[PDB]
């Protein structure tokens, strides 16, 4: 994570105001939606059969609020995504064995969920700056995979 | 595959988008471009900037090759048949990109329609711009 | 799309394969979830240990539905439409994975067939195996 | 790269027996075959036209030859991929723009260009060693995309 004055700034102010509550669940939410396969790693949620009970499960709301942790705290530790993630790639890696290509999706869908609260305050530039973030997220999960 | 619920969430969503189609057809560009500096590669004899005519002109392109698709859903392999020579055949586009210009693609509409963008109609689009990637990609295939 | 030349070298390279097709089968199996280890979180049920008999049944179905596309290649997403389901509504398999398989079941005919794997029928099976892959996930499109 | 001691020595037998100078050409060339989009790179080499023509254009024999030389590098400096790796990464990235995907594409053509050579002595585990390896090696050159 390089992130220049000009973009530091603008994945600030941004996630300054954003809703860490609800928008965590939002994300999560959407995955098992968009990404079916994906609930094969939630099915201890609960009622995964229609959007309708994904985006109310309260077992879900409350894992993306766990989630959305992780980067404000990643966020906060750009210089060392690595180090940081350390414990959570040893989890999702020999554990749970999600595949590193499912922790870029989330890192999209993420980007879909600002751009849907923060609409035309999330100009193009501002984009370009949190997707080099969530990429050098979806790095550090990963890491454990060698 | 795409089902009725699906087609109708597209043309659903489409018909709400209607007279700004191009106008996000070079805002997903630019997006792309910016978020995915890989992808410029193609565009030399093109102007990158924040202002390019040619951006603009281009995104109507991109847009008007989608209406033509969402009308007409139930066939596009040969509607698109055409588009799929020149992607594929002449200018050689690496499959990746047509997964970058779909984000791009998805994170503009949420962007201005914040009413519509139900976590099934994103599933919706998803499944119909991944219908329309895989179709020129097809080619290669 | 696949092409009649490239039929020719689907239907070639399978029926020079013939017999040993299942174990063939079972041989890309071991190889995947050997290679990619998180491949194993659907097969718990099963005993992954070199000699596995269950491997080696399993390798025989794979094989044999296989051998059901390259006969009907002009049309997969019937014959194929019900392990659609299973794979995609059921199962829930990753779509990532039928990448890491199709790759193993390449690097296991290279190993057996060292005569017509030229780059050209090696291409026309990677094409088929992307068609098939295609299909298999078509139920999440 | 980790390499336990039995992986290490499948990685080290096989590599020694390879014809060091054919077999780098034979990967290149099939990936530019098998995956035509690439060939978008390598327009001053000549007639691509068909496999026969790519097969032969000694521009290829020539480039695929350098090629395999970074991994024999690189498999003589598994404890750090990155280092080794940073010229390389800084061409590929910021003066040619390949994106980091078409690096595993090239690193399994070369496992199973390795599995035709080697036949059956090219068992499973032999190549989930391999596998190893050019993944570490496709993660190097893909490093300067942060
Ligand atoms: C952007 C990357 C991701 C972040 C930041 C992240 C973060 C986390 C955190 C913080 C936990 C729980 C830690 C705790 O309970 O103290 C967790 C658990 C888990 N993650 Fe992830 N994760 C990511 C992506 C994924 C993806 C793509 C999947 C795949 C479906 C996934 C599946 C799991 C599962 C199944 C658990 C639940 C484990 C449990 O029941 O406690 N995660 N993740
Ligand atoms: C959603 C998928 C896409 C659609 C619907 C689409 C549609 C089109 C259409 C209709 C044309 C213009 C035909 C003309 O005006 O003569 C075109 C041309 C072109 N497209 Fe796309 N395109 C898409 C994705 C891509 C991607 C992913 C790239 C590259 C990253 C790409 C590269 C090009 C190039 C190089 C041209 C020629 C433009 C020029 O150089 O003048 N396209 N595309
Ligand atoms: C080339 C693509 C593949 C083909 C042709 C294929 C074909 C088949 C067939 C014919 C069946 C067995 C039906 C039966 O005996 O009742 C099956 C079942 C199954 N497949 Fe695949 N498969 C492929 C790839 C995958 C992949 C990539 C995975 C996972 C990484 C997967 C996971 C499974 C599972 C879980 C079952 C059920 C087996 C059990 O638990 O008993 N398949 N597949
Ligand atoms: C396994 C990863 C790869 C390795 C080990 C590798 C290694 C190299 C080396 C050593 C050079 C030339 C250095 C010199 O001339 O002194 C080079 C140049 C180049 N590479 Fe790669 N490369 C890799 C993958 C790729 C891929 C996937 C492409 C995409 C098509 C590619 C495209 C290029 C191009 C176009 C050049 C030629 C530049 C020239 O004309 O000198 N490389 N690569």
């Amino acid at each position: 994570v390089h992130l220049t004055p000009e973009e530091k700034s603008a994945v600030t102010a941004l996630w300054g105001k954003v809703n860490v509550d609800e928008v965590g669940g939002e994300a999560l939410g959407r995955l098992l939606v968009v990404y079916p396969w994906t609930q094969r790693f939630f099915e201890s949620f609960g009622d995964l059969s229609t959007p309708d009970a994904v985006m109310g499960n309260p077992k879900v709301k409350a894992h993306g609020k766990k989630v959305l942790g992780a980067f404000s705290d990643g966020l906060a530790h750009l210089d060392n995504l690595k180090g940081t993630f350390a414990t959570l790639s040893e989890l999702h890696c020999d554990k749970l064995h999600v595949d590193p290509e499912n922790f870029r999706l989330l890192g999209n869908v993420l980007v879909c969920v600002l751009a849907h609260h923060f609409g035309k305050e999330f100009t193009p530039p501002v984009q370009a700056a949190y997707q080099k973030v969530v990429a050098g997220v979806a790095n550090a999960l990963a890491h454990k995979y060698h | 595959v795409l089902s009725p619920a699906d087609k109708t969430n597209v043309k659903a969503a489409w018909g709400k988008v209607g007279a700004h189609a191009g106008e996000y057809g070079a805002e997903a560009l630019e997006r792309m471009f910016l978020s995915f500096p890989t992808t410029k590669t193609y565009f030399p004899h093109f102007d990158l900037s924040h202002g390019s005519a040619q951006v603009k002109g281009h995104g109507k392109k991109v847009a008007d090759a989608l209406t033509n698709a969402v009308a007409h859903v139930d066939d596009m392999p040969n509607a698109l048949s055409a588009l799929s020579d020149l992607h594929a055949h002449k200018l050689r586009v690496d499959p990746v990109n047509f997964k970058l210009l779909s984000h791009c693609l998805l994170v503009t509409l949420a962007a201005h329609l914040p009413a519509e963008f139900t976590p099934a109609v994103h599933a919706s689009l998803d499944k119909f711009l991944a219908s329309v990637s895989t179709v020129l990609t097809s080619k290669y295939r």
